[PDB]
């Protein structure tokens, strides 16, 4: 429930280059792939079950 | 650095100044692996474009 | 000193605030 | 989140709708067709008396 | 007045000059000049009066006519073809050349008989199978949502058919290689010592020095052809297919296929064509080649008197074929396009998911979480019917592609049953010219034939009665 | 052309169709797949020979009469007499070559491209394929 | 269009758009099958030739 974005999967650390204005990561499906934790400002990752 | 003359109609004269106008166009942009834009081509310049 | 020159390639700005990588997205 | 608040004729409830034109819906108040949200109204007899 | 616009260009890494063809219109009218807000192509860079040429398919701008006759590279139409040329460089359009003019000396009593010949080797490339695929309705359309599934079951059996059809296609694909390759009951083995009367076969037999045990030509073919997804421990775009799209692995891995090819090679270089009919029989190679000449109306004495030269010619051709296959820009077009078509189809199928289809959004979770159900089933219904329509086209085209591949596989099976396992009399079937032999080789989703043929040479006239 | 057929001269229709994704790149790739293929069939059926042969001057062949299949130079198109019946018997509808009333009614994106091998150089292959098989 | 406002003209057009799209898809689907047998007939001519 990262500010919405209901889903399910696996969360793990990433090595992305999220710029200070960059918030959400996407792949070529218009589906989320990387998200930043609002409460810690950390670059997570989402992996399907 | 503001000297006076009557330059116009495709001349060259120092101003420390630039201006341009925007138009509605379609662009094709590429993203580097870092996530940084590096190249872009507009579709309404040449047939090759 | 009004004068006319060429702009070459300049003015590309991020059209969206979503991360991409190795993509060829196109926008109008 | 934005809240616009004004008092109007109660017979123009229909004119308070995206894409709906009228005496006040063409020059006074313009409703974009992409409005998501809700509108709340109530009788104002004790309000304007 | 309106029409289409087409762009003729050479490789962008070679030059940046272009030409423009306006489809079926006359340069007398609006292509003659362009004004602002008058033509949808806004750029008025072309003078619309420089080197204007008229063609039966529409007048062409940006290339000048030449009255020469060359074999043409980029076909424009109505017999007019364009190509790059040096004046200092530009693009020209001209008239196609049907070939080199020649005439014959027919007369009452003159006949021309050849005095020399040439053993030649040509190649042939054929697809035999494609990449299997199996997909899920439940996760492609209504991925991870109970109510979406309960709405999907309401449309009846629109999903059992899709799975059944895809499984049938996969099974037929697995049968194709079996019927093409399994022509031998017993796996043979190469002779222990490899001497064949001057004929040098080391370029096509397996090489035990390498771990994979594949011939050098096989190695070139495997390295040149590049594959995207082989469906092995999938666990970037290859892994982005976690929306329901799988890839199953072929039944016969590329180690028995090598053994099948080696068995066919050994049987055809130690037994001739007997092992295609009954028990394999031993016969020395020069005698086999003598009989294969005997099969085209040439007495065996020529082979027995010129064996050294024949072997040298065959060795030279074998050596040259590897270099020609190596240095060519693109000769394996068919297999590459077979891979590319499937990859593009899957990419389009995946990308179709990010389409509103008239719905408010393309994210099922958000739409089913943000709205009270009565409208949720309406929106989900629109999304479901759109996605189902997108899915049906995929199997519809898959069936046709599978049918075409089946026709090609049948042709390859016939060619291997006829040319390889015996000399073939069908002209222009087993190689240009009179046919001598064939050799098979594997390639990722396909086969390659080396046809060894016999072509006449310098001739002399005589008077006949 | 998708836009011409469906959304005839309508910006609002053109904008709305963009929602349906790529239901038109496929409809253009599929038809250009057919168009390329057709120009390849007429190459395999006819262009078997790399060269072009010329019929000998005197049309005597030991008593056989080949006048009805060898081309007659008198006609402007240099076609053999038999195929003249072929063109008269066959009643072609339209070739789409500058159609400019039913043929003009297809001014709805239904263009008809012309073949690469015009039906004049097709005869030369037919002449070559036949002039070399009689001498 | 001249008889409708933007609100439901979108829907009425949307009824026509899917009407012709499904109609056009039938054309190409039949062309491919027709063009399949010709290739099965051209390949018979080349062999016979
Ligand atoms: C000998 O053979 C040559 C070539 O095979 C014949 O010469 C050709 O004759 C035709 C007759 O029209 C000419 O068009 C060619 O240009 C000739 N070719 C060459 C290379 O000369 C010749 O007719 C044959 N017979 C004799 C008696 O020479
Ligand atoms: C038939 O063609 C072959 C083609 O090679 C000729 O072989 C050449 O013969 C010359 C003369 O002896 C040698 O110098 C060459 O090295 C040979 N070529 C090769 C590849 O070995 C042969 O001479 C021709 N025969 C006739 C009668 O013309
Ligand atoms: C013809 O056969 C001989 C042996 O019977 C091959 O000889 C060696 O083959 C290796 C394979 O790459 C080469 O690296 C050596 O240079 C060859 N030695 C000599 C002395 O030639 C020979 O390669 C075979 N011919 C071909 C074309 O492969
Ligand atoms: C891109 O990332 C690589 C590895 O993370 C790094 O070496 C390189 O400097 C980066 N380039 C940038 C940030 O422009
Ligand atoms: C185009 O040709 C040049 C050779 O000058 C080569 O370096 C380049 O890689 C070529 N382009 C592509 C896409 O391979
Ligand atoms: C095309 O232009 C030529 C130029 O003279 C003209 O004669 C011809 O009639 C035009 N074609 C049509 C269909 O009008
Ligand atoms: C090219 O050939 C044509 C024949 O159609 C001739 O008329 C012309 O003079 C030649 N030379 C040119 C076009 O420079
Ligand atoms: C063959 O001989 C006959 C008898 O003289 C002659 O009429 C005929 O023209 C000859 N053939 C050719 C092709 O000239």
């Amino acid at each position: 429930n990262f500010n919405g974005l209901t889903g399910t999967g696996v969360l793990t650390e990433s090595n992305k280059k999220f710029l200070p204005f960059q918030q959400f990561g996407r792949d070529i499906a218009d589906t989320t792939d990387a998200v930043r934790d609002p409460q810690t400002l950390e670059i997570l990752d989402i992996t399907p079950c | 650095l503001t000297p006076g003359d009557s330059s116009s109609s495709w001349t060259a004269g120092a101003a420390a100044y630039y201006v341009g106008y925007l138009q509605p166009r379609t662009f094709l942009l590429k993203y580097n692996e870092n996530g940084t834009i590096t190249d872009a081509v507009d579709c309404a310049l040449d047939p090759l474009s | 000193t009004q004068s006319y020159t060429n702009s070459f390639t300049r003015g590309v700005y991020y059209p969206d605030k979503v991360f991409r990588s190795s993509v060829l997205h196109s926008t109008q | 989140v934005y809240a616009d608040s004004f008092v109007i004729r109660g017979n123009e409830v229909s004119q308070i709708a995206p894409g709906q034109t009228g005496n006040i819906a063409d020059y006074n108040y313009k409703l974009p067709d992409d409005f998501t949200g809700c509108v709340i109204a109530w009788n104002s007899n004790k309000l304007d008396s | 007045s309106f029409g289409g616009v087409s762009v003729i260009t050479p490789g962008t890494n070679t030059s940046n000059q272009v030409a423009v063809l306006y489809q079926g219109v006359n340069c007398t009218e609006v292509p003659v000049a362009i004004h602002a807000d008058q033509l949808t192509p806004t750029w008025r860079v072309y003078s619309t009066g420089s080197n204007v040429f008229q063609t039966r398919a529409g007048c062409l701008i940006g290339a000048e006519y030449v009255n020469n006759s060359y074999e043409c590279d980029i076909p424009i139409g109505a017999g007019i073809c364009a190509s790059y040329q040096t004046q200092s460089q530009s693009i020209i359009a001209y008239t196609m050349s049907l070939g080199a003019e020649n005439s014959v000396a027919y007369s009452n009593n003159s006949i021309a008989i050849p005095t020399n010949f040439t053993i030649s080797v040509t190649t042939e490339i054929l697809p035999v199978s494609m990449t299997k695929t199996s997909v899920d309705c439940t996760m492609y359309i209504c991925g991870d949502s109970t109510e979406c599934s309960n709405l999907l079951l309401q449309y009846g059996s629109f999903c059992t058919q899709l799975k059944r059809a895809l499984t049938g296609i996969a099974v037929e694909q697995d049968k194709n290689t079996q019927e093409v390759f399994a022509q031998v009951k017993q796996i043979y083995k190469t002779p222990p010592i490899k001497y064949f009367g001057g004929f040098n076969f080391s370029q096509i037999l397996p090489d035990p020095s390498k771990p994979s045990k594949r011939s050098p030509i096989e190695d070139l073919l495997f390295n040149k052809v590049t594959l995207a997804d082989a469906g092995f421990i999938k666990q970037l775009i290859c892994a982005q297919k976690f929306n329901g799209l799988t890839v199953l692995p072929p039944l016969l891995t590329d180690e028995m296929i090598a053994q099948y090819t080696s068995a066919l090679l050994a049987g055809t270089i130690t037994s001739g064509w007997t092992f295609g009919a009954g028990p394999a029989l031993q016969i020395p190679f020069p005698m086999q080649m003598a009989y294969r000449f005997n099969g085209i109306g040439v007495t065996q004495n020529v082979l027995y008197e010129n064996q050294k030269l024949i072997a040298n010619q065959f060795n030279s051709a074998i050596g040259k074929i590897q270099d020609s296959l190596s240095s060519t820009p693109s000769a394996l077009g068919k297999l590459q396009d077979v891979v590319n078509h499937n990859a593009q189809a899957l990419n389009t199928l995946v990308k179709q998911l990010s389409s509103k289809f008239g719905a408010i959004s393309s994210v099922l979770n958000d739409i089913l979480s943000r709205l009270d159900p009565p409208e949720a089933e309406v929106q989900i219904d629109r999304l479901i019917t759109g996605r189902l329509q997108s899915l049906q086209t995929y199997v519809t085209q898959q069936l046709i592609r599978a049918a075409e591949i089946r026709a090609s596989a049948n042709l390859a099976a016939t060619k291997m049953s006829e040319c390889v396992l015996g000399q073939s009399k069908r002209v222009d079937f087993c190689g240009k010219g009179y046919h001598l032999m064939s050799f098979p080789q594997s390639a990722p989703h396909g086969v390659v034939f080396l046809h060894v043929t016999y072509v006449p040479a310098q001739e002399k006239n005589f008077t006949t009665a």
